[PDB]
C-alpha cells in the first residue's frame, strides 16, 4: 500500500544510484513523490541522483522539497547549496551551507563546501 | 560513509 510503495522507490533507485544509474533511480523516486509526497529521502535521493548529472536546475528544486517535508534534515541544505554552487547561484548556496551548521554544529561538508564560494 | 550527504538514506 502507500506506506510499502515509498520504502519500493527507495530500495529500486537506491540499488540503481549504487550502480552508477543516477538518471533510472530518478524515475524510481518520482513514482514515491507521488504516491507519498510525506517523506523527505524520497526527494533527497531524486536531488543527489540530478546532482550526479550535473542537473543543478532539478535538484535545487527537489533538495528545497525534502526540506519542505521534513525542515531539520541538513543534508538537504547541503545538497542544495551543491546545487546552487554550479547553478551559478554561488551566494545562495552560502546561504543554505550556513544553516547546515545550525543543525550539524561541526559539519565537515558544511564548513568545506561553503569555503568554495568563498574563494577566488 | 559517515553521516554525509553524497550518500542515500
Amino acid at each position: 500500500g502507500p506506506h510499502m510503495q515509498a520504502i519500493s522507490e527507495k530500495d529500486r533507485g537506491n540499488g540503481f544510484f549504487k550502480e552508477g544509474k543516477y538518471e533510472r533511480a530518478i524515475e524510481c523516486y518520482t513514482r514515491g513523490i507521488a504516491a507519498d509526497g510525506a517523506n523527505a529521502l524520497l526527494p533527497a535521493n531524486r536531488a543527489m541522483a540530478y546532482l550526479k548529472i550535473q542537473k543543478y536546475e532539478e535538484a535545487e528544486k527537489d533538495c528545497t522539497q525534502a526540506i519542505l517535508l521534513d525542515g531539520s534534515y541538513s543534508k538537504a541544505f547541503a545538497r542544495r547549496g551543491t546545487a546552487r554552487t554550479f547553478l551559478g547561484k554561488l551566494n545562495e548556496a552560502k546561504q543554505d551551507f550556513e544553516t547546515v551548521l545550525l543543525l550539524e554544529p561541526g559539519n565537515k561538508q558544511a564548513v568545506t563546501e561553503l569555503s568554495k564560494i568563498k574563494k577566488k | 560513509s559517515g553521516p554525509t550527504i553524497e550518500e542515500v538514506d
